[PDB]
């Protein structure tokens, strides 16, 4: 607001308090990473062929 | 503005609003009263320049003296106030006492002129206050902490 012929703005004080379970979540996945697997079938040559 | 106060307007109101001198009570002036009542409302004017605050009144210029006819600056929506004042100060002259209604009446105008010369300061932040980070400090404005002086 004006208040006087200036312009003073409002204090915005943050605190931020949403982040912390968004870390756990994260931590979570980076602590175990899962990938690709590629499993054999029943056939004479499909173990050889998956690994 | 509309018709322009003179100084000598102004006493002639206050003489008039008491049965004093005018043409609707029973006669006759005179011309001691006028000069007493002038310089009355000159001191007044030059008190009022404390307590209610300045209000445009026209001041003589060097000693001479102020003169009836001399113009006052005043807005004429001031001019009751200042006659109701004016004419408190002078009763004594005479050894005459207000009755309640003319009382009344100045305080009235009175608290018309206090209400159109208000400020209501509004004062400030202190200048160790901190500013939040929401209106970034860093990039878009300068100086965290409110100045708070100027």
């Amino acid at each position: 607001t004006k208040l006087d012929e200036q312009f003073e703005k409002y204090p915005k004080f943050e605190i931020n308090k949403v982040a912390t379970e968004l870390n756990r979540i994260i931590a979570e996945y980076r602590n175990n990473r899962i990938t690709v697997k590629f499993r054999p079938g029943d056939r004479e040559a499909s173990e050889e062929l998956a690994n | 503005m509309a018709t322009v106060l003179t100084k000598g307007e102004i006493v002639l109101f206050a003489l008039r609003k008491f049965a004093i001198a005018s043409n609707a009570s029973l006669t006759d002036v005179e011309p001691q009263s006028i000069e007493d009542g002038v310089n009355d409302l000159e001191d007044m004017m030059s008190e009022w320049m404390i307590n209610p605050g300045d209000i445009g009144y026209a001041f003589a210029t060097g000693d001479e003296q102020p003169l009836p006819d001399d113009e006052s600056g005043l807005p004429r929506k001031y001019k009751h106030a200042v006659g109701y004042q004016l004419l408190l100060r002078m009763l004594s002259d005479y050894s005459l006492e207000p009755t309640p209604q003319v009382l009344s009446n100045a305080q009235r105008s009175y608290d018309a002129l206090m209400t159109d010369t208000l400020v209501v300061p509004s004062m400030r932040r202190r200048g160790d206050f901190p500013v939040g980070q929401g209106n970034k400090y860093d990039v878009f404005t300068s100086d965290r902490y409110y100045p708070g002086d100027l």
